[PDB]
RNA sequence: ACAGGGCCCAUUCGGGUCUUGUAAUUGGAAUGAGUACAAUGUAAAUACCUUAACGAGGAACAAUUGGAGGGCAAGUCUGGUGCCAGCAGCCGCGGUAAUUCCAGCUCCAAUAGCGUAUAUUAAAGUUGUUGCAGUUAAAAAGCUCGUAGUUGAACUUUGGGCCCGGUUGGCCGGUCGGAUUUCCAACGGGGCCUUUCCUUCUGGCUAACCUUGAGUCCUUGUGGCUCUUGGCGAACCAGGA
RNA sequence: UGACCCACUCGGCACCUUACGAGAAAUCAAAGUCUUUGGGUUCUGGGGGGAGUAUGGUCGCAAGGCUGAAACUUAAAGGA
């Protein structure tokens, strides 16, 4: 007689005892309050216009030393203030300040990626014209 | 608005991606049977897919109930029509023992090769592609045709082409006019 | 178990625990099968023929068997008495 | 050289034994391994998994490298042991033997509609270790092999060739699944249908009746 | 021009005769990207399609972008630097011979297109109904009662009897590659009857044979359907109860 | 009659032994009947911290409880 209620009239009594349960589990957490709209970055969202600030440098979390290269932003809409990282080379070059850049998430949800830490964008554009391009050079820029 | 047309994909991909296990029989199939692409290996794979279940749903109705019967005397024939199973098979039971392999060979793209006219499986194509075979007289350009068995030997070469009339073709227009 | 068209298709019939009608699964080493025995017509045991009978595992845990044949060859028709099946 | 050894080793080198299905009835055990060799020749290896440990000694660390391994050939007839060693070339070697004495049959046999010539299980089985738990049941025709690369492997060895699975149930444990998996189909074997209830009624055992062969 | 990777002989050369190949001399053929008469096209042109004239020899008419420790295809090449420059999505290189930085040669991958950042997807059985985890990894409420919610033992025609027909599958192809009959398996399905609701009454409706007024083409006959008379109601109109 | 012995049972409170099973394992007659994935239903968790804090809302006289963020930071923290 495990802890449920079982016989036949106890509809009542489940279609509560999980809509309680659900919440703790995580994710049915977000969808409610849901977080999305009012808290994070995008909102809503997958994609995001910005303009640079400074050309941050942040070392590094340890097993590693790794000086890597971010930047902050502003954005056109909430306005925070994020930060942001760069992929490839030196990349940073091709980011000149108060310059539009695009930009996206990290494939990993809120969360934060590998050996950096409060950090969760990745630059995917810049102008609008790839970086991909602006380093395997099939573009360049105004 | 209209009438919204209406269409489905007929592939349904691999549940697992990569395996040197079930990839190394595909390339033993492509290769083989001519193909192309793995968006054919895996076009079959769903339509087998497909058929496969119709049975299953049956079998679990009684026997005898009429839409078990009718399916299957209607089902079966549409297999019959298209040489995938034999005569002989056919209960029902059985369409399941049915692998990708034996629809291959009802493919116009190989039928063509068995009727040989075409050095290896390739000539058996281009041959396919350039409008030079023909059911009736009529061209069929698509390698998956699938072979009505009913047909086959009506299987050619037409007039249009240039191996069967309806002139030489084109490159004998230039052996001709420079001696 | 068996075909369309009466082809035993299986690897065999397992033996059946002779009073238990359960199985004998392979690899059961516990595992015995009596060969008792009858006398002829004098105390002289007879030759080339006897019973039989088959002990699972199942049971040699648990004390029963001593008492499971004293069933059974007073059920079959050799023993008189010790056992009953009124207690 | 082979030799032997015990009653029922001598008798099958000598063939007053023929088939393995004899030794499952009367459900001898096995110690000597070549028991099997004559026989089921049929019979092929494959390896699944070499992993490293380890027991840690006072300024190192010790290794050996389980294999486990599993044999068989298509008709029901299952190999499965595990034997460490040290150094790969005991370790597998005397895993292919390990498994050889635990040959085990099926009881490949129908889904429903009799038909002509076993592809799936008889009956739903269940096996238990520590805590993987194998819900294999069988599947109509050529459905599939339905799970993990390894159990595929398993079952294919087994023919068997089609047949729903499901797991429960840390099956990061390439070892105590398959243990559990086998403790299963081995047990197909372990179960009531109407079909078997007519009663069989007791050959005699091989012990005593080529009694002075097996001796010297 | 050599180098060859074969072969037929090698009593030792080496040639050789079917072959790829490193070439820094090579010479005949081929085209359009661009240029451009005309026609075209176009309301009007540009372009396209056509095409006279032209136009391919490397210093052209020149193809780039990203890497070359691992992940992950591919440099333990040369040069500089010395935990400083710098790289590195993460693991990590760099503190005097750096397979990672700067750069030379060399190679690898995509290739008129590559990279880069962002968002989303699959990968994600790390949101899960199908498919998760909750002995200690992060998680069984302190324990019990409860209004909702949710599930809820079994039992109320089964069996048998006759029909008659479909359309898969065999056995004849019946024939100048499909038409169908007997032989005959599978399989559905309508009847009807065995104590058998079919909401059911007023007509019209009958549609079927329990009918049979006559009988017989032919295998010495439950193989074949022309005809009105008593009598089938659910093949159905249409008002109601 | 009662204590007792034994035979049997139903309901306990545990224990030993196996492992056919399960598991990352240590071990488990339940953590078994789970990729052969589904008997009934209530709670909970989804990297480590920040922190069961700041906040609001509420129960208490108070101690305090129940409810419960985020920014920021980080490539491990952990289990056997």
């Amino acid at each position: 007689g495990k802890g449920k209620p079982r016989g036949l009239n106890s509809a009542r009594k489940l279609r509560v005892h999980r809509r309680n349960n659900r919440w703790a589990e995580n994710n049915y957490k977000k969808r409610l309050l849901g977080t999305a709209f009012k808290s994070s970055p995008f909102g809503g969202s997958s994609h995001a216009k910005g303009i640079v600030l400074e050309k941050l440098g942040i070392e590094s979390k340890q097993p590693n030393s790794a000086i890597r290269k971010c930047v902050r932003v502003q954005l056109i809409k909430n306005g925070k203030k994020v930060t942001a990282f760069v992929p490839n080379a030196g990349c940073l070059n091709f980011v000149d300040e108060n310059d539009e850049v695009l930009l996206a998430g990290f494939g990993r949800k809120g969360k934060a990626k590998g050996d950096i830490p409060g950090v969760r964008f990745k630059v995917v554009k810049v102008s609008g014209v790839s970086l991909l391009a602006l380093w395997k050079e099939k573009k360049e820029k105004p | 608005p209209r009438a919204p047309r209406t269409y489905s994909k007929t592939y349904s991909t691999p549940k697992r991606p990569y395996e040197s296990s079930r990839l190394d029989a595909e390339l033993k199939l492509a290769g083989e049977f001519g193909l192309k692409n793995k968006k054919e290996i895996y076009r079959i794979s769903f339509q087998l897919s497909k058929i496969r279940r119709a049975a299953r749903d049956l079998l679990t109705r009684d026997e005898k109930d009429p839409k078990r019967l009718f399916e299957g005397n209607a089902l079966i024939r549409r297999l019959v029509r298209v040489g995938v199973l034999s005569e002989d098979k056919k209960k029902l039971d059985y369409v399941l023992a049915l692998k990708v392999e034996d629809f291959l060979e009802r493919r116009l793209q190989t039928q063509v090769y068995k009727l040989g006219l075409a050095a290896s499986v390739h000539h058996a194509r281009v041959l396919i592609t350039q409008r030079h075979i023909a059911v009736g007289k009529q061209i069929v350009n698509i390698p998956s045709f699938m072979v009505r068995l009913d047909s086959e030997k009506h299987i050619d070469f037409a007039p249009t082409s240039p191996f069967g009339g309806a002139r030489p073709g084109r490159v004998a227009r230039r052996n001709a006019a420079r001696k | 178990m068996e075909n369309d068209k009466g082809q035993l298709v299986e690897l065999y019939v397992p033996r059946k625990c002779s009073a238990t009608n359960r199985i004998i699964k392979a690899d059961d080493h516990a595992s015995v099968q009596i060969n008792v025995a009858k006398v002829d017509e004098e105390g002289r045991a007879i030759p080339g023929e006897y019973v039989t009978y088959a002990l699972s595992g199942y049971v040699r845990s648990r004390g029963e068997s001593d008492d499971s044949l004293n069933r059974l060859a007073q059920n079959d028709g050799l023993l008189k008495n010790v056992w009953s099946y009124s207690r | 050289g082979w030799v032997p050894v015990t009653k029922l080793g001598r008798l099958v080198k000598a063939g007053k034994i023929t088939t393995i299905e004899e030794i499952f009835l009367h459900s001898l055990p096995v110690k000597e391994f070549q028991i099997i060799d004559t026989l089921l020749p049929g019979l092929q290896d494959e390896v699944m998994n070499i992993k490293p440990v380890q027991k840690q000694t006072r300024a190192g660390q010790r290794t050996r490298f389980k294999a486990v391994v599993v044999v068989g050939d298509s008709n029901g007839h299952v190999g499965l042991g595990i034997k460490t060693a040290k150094e790969v070339a005991g370790a597998i070697r005397a895993g292919i033997i390990i498994a050889k004495l635990s040959v085990i049959p099926i009881r490949r046999g129908y889904w429903g509609t009799n038909l002509g010539q076993p592809h799936s299980l008889a009956t739903k089985t269940t096996g238990k270790c520590g805590s993987v738990t194998v819900r294999l049941i069988p599947a109509p025709r050529g459905s599939g092999i339905v799970a993990s690369p390894a159990v595929k492997k398993l079952l294919q060895l087994a023919g068997v060739e089609d047949v729903y699975t499901q797991s429960n149930g840390k099956t990061r444990t390439l070892e105590n699944t398959l243990k559990a998996a086998f403790v299963a189909i081995g047990n197909t074997y372990g179960f009531l249908t109407p079909n078997l209830w007519a009663e069989q009624p007791l050959p005699v055992s091989p012990l005593d009746i080529y009694s002075d062969e097996a001796s010297a």
